[PDB]
């Protein structure tokens, strides 16, 4: 169900401590948003046991390997060896993952934190045995705060015209938080939520009950389809996407008509995979 | 002179699993690897009368001790009360070995996982014991 | 959470035909009974993030699952929140099985003794013997099971195909014909049920809704039609009634014509109202 998932893969112990990866050798570090913290999971059905390949650009070949016998985890060549294979065995209720060595499945991932690698031990009830692997894409867009680029005028951006004035629009960079917004992943509805800085609860949303417009309201009502929107990656990029509402899948963030002129309209529109359907979602500079 | 079952001295300690594959530190875990004639694979068994125990030493290390660490490892170490080993001797130079102490109120014991009967690789780790019948709990001490 | 309060049967990945069975304290790896001795409900402790395992015995009603240290023994004894009564439950990805741990201790886990048809405690391996299949007591009981559906207005009666040419699906009295007989099988992948009557290899109870209200059995060789899957959702207080719900669109509901329960009253689908013309005992031939 997990095969082929890039992933990556953080601390229980410490949700800003991801598996890292550089040169065969394995530590624990602070958020990337990259390759070197990117792992592709390979199901072995007969195993019934994943390799935890890295995503690497130079050496495309390494897997997370126990050096056994030692306390010692880092990535080798793979050579489809029993200690680089690992069972994903999910705490339910608890939402995170015990990573078991198929070599010797006694013994599990253990974060020391303090040392900032992976050891082993035997199973127990601490949080250091526990992680958490969330696909890509999510763990490096939930809670980032960004600004959204039409993929026709990269020096502008979507934006909340005011504090008062819900409407959005696009208009030229100018580092304001009216032209920031901050993702949230729903779990429960597998889909985001764009939260404008400039209010608390203010997200951005598509105004149905009034065609292709799309404002901000509040996030204050418990259940929406509006208010969510899924994004996905343009292949052979590494920061554009698409950005569909779900309420209707078919329905996409547009540019009104192409136009990148300060004020251009932002709404719904049908999916046709076009340039004005585009938006590269960065780090504020 | 002797107070026990088990005389004092130096000893090979073996897997049931292997004939050929010897107790000796690798790192900080303990393995079976291969026959080295080398003091590494030597270890000095020493009874100790006031708590009817056992300590184990390694002649290539003779402050180091076969102890357990706080992750389910055995582990040569400084002497502690964790270095006491309590055997069970079932068979002519076959012992089941338990940690003196309690661990988690269960008895513990030093385990060896095997596939299909091959250790190799393996760390020596301690593990709950609930009888004398478990095969990767079952160690060989031979005098050499 | 998404398991707190779910009552389950628990089945050996290593013998899938043994399931936990419970009475007077013992527990023990039984064939399929298809009722109380073989239910458990799973409770969850949020502060301990795992869960006691509680018999659903009739008699004795306070019965979690329990390790009987220092022995490898497990039983069933009475609640009191106990370490060595929770118990993490580790979904192994891919497997579609739980290894199941002891809270108390994690170094344990659960080991089916297939030959003396019992529980132990034991440390980890890559066997099938510590892994098992924690599944709905109503998607376990009705998987792959043949039955006999009845109108509650009248027991004597059948849900039946008319013949192996004659695709309607009519009400009759019983007569132990093979197109009297439906064999339940889940889709987990659609999360819902289908109804294969046995006088044909692939032929599925069916909402024609190209044509109304109307249901027959079509082949199964037709790919994508939630049209032949079905919710079966039981009706509170029993043991072999549901309401029977359409995959395509769950406002239909299986309906009796008109509550009438002649030879020959049509089986259609109409608007969900609960009423016991839209109830089914799901029943074993006898
Ligand atoms: C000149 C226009 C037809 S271009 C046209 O405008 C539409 C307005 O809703 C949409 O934005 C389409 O994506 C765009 O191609
Ligand atoms: C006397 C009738 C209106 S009762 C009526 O018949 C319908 C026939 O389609 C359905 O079976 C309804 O469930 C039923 O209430």
């Amino acid at each position: 169900s997990l095969n082929d998932k890039i992933v990556t893969i953080s601390c229980k112990a410490d949700t800003n401590l991801f598996f890292y990866q550089v040169a065969g050798n394995v530590s624990l570090f602070q958020q990337t948003r990259n390759y070197l913290e990117r792992w592709r999971l390979i199901y072995d059905s007969n195993k019934a046991a994943y390799k935890i390949k890295s995503m690497d650009i130079h050496n495309t070949n390494l897997v997370l390997t126990w050096n056994a016998p030692t306390h010692n985890i880092s990535t080798q060549q793979d050579s489809n060896a029993d200690n680089q294979y690992w069972l994903l065995l999910k705490d339910i209720g608890n939402n995170s993952f015990i990573i078991a060595s198929y070599k010797n499945p006694n013994l599990v991932l253990y974060a020391d934190t303090v040392a900032r690698n992976l050891k082993l031990s035997t199973l127990n009830n601490s949080n250091y045995i526990k992680f958490i692997i969330e696909d890509y894409i999510i763990s490096d867009l939930n809670n980032f705060t960004c600004k959204i680029s039409p993929i026709l005028d990269l020096n502008k951006v979507v934006q909340q015209v005011d504090v008062t004035n819900l409407n959005v629009n696009l208009y030229t960079w100018d580092y304001g938080r009216n032209q920031k917004w901050t993702i949230r992943y729903n779990e429960e509805k597998a889909a985001y939520q764009f939260f404008n800085t400039i209010l608390s609860n203010g997200v951005l949303t598509w105004i149905f009950s009034n065609g292709n417009t799309v404002r901000v309201s509040s996030s204050n009502d418990q259940n929406n389809d509006a208010q969510y929107w899924l994004i996905n990656p343009v292949s052979d990029t590494d920061e554009t996407y698409t950005i569909t509402n779900l309420r209707d899948t078919t329905k996409a963030l547009d540019l009104y008509g192409g136009q990148t002129a300060n004020g251009t309209a932002i709404q719904v529109f049908n999916y046709h995979g076009d340039d004005n359907q585009k938006w590269n979602i960065r780090n504020p500079p | 002179v002797e107070r026990t079952f088990l005389p004092n001295g130096n000893y090979n300690i073996k897997s049931i699993f292997s004939g050929s594959l010897y107790l000796n530190p690798v790192s900080k875990s303990l393995t079976f690897s291969n026959e080295s004639s080398a003091n590494n694979q030597k270890w000095n068994v020493e009874y100790m009368a006031e708590n009817r125990c056992f300590k184990i030493s390694n002649v290539a290390e003779p402050n180091k001790y076969l102890s357990y660490d706080n992750f389910g490892f055995i582990s040569l170490d400084s002497l502690s009360n964790r270095c006491y080993w309590f055997p069970i001797k079932i068979a002519v130079n076959t012992y089941i070995m338990l940690s003196l102490n309690k661990v988690n109120e269960l008895d513990y014991a030093w385990d060896i996982y095997d596939t299909n009967e091959n250790i190799l690789s393996q760390p020596l780790l301690l593990l709950p014991n609930f009888d004398i019948y478990n095969s990767n709990q079952m160690f060989k001490l031979e005098k050499i």
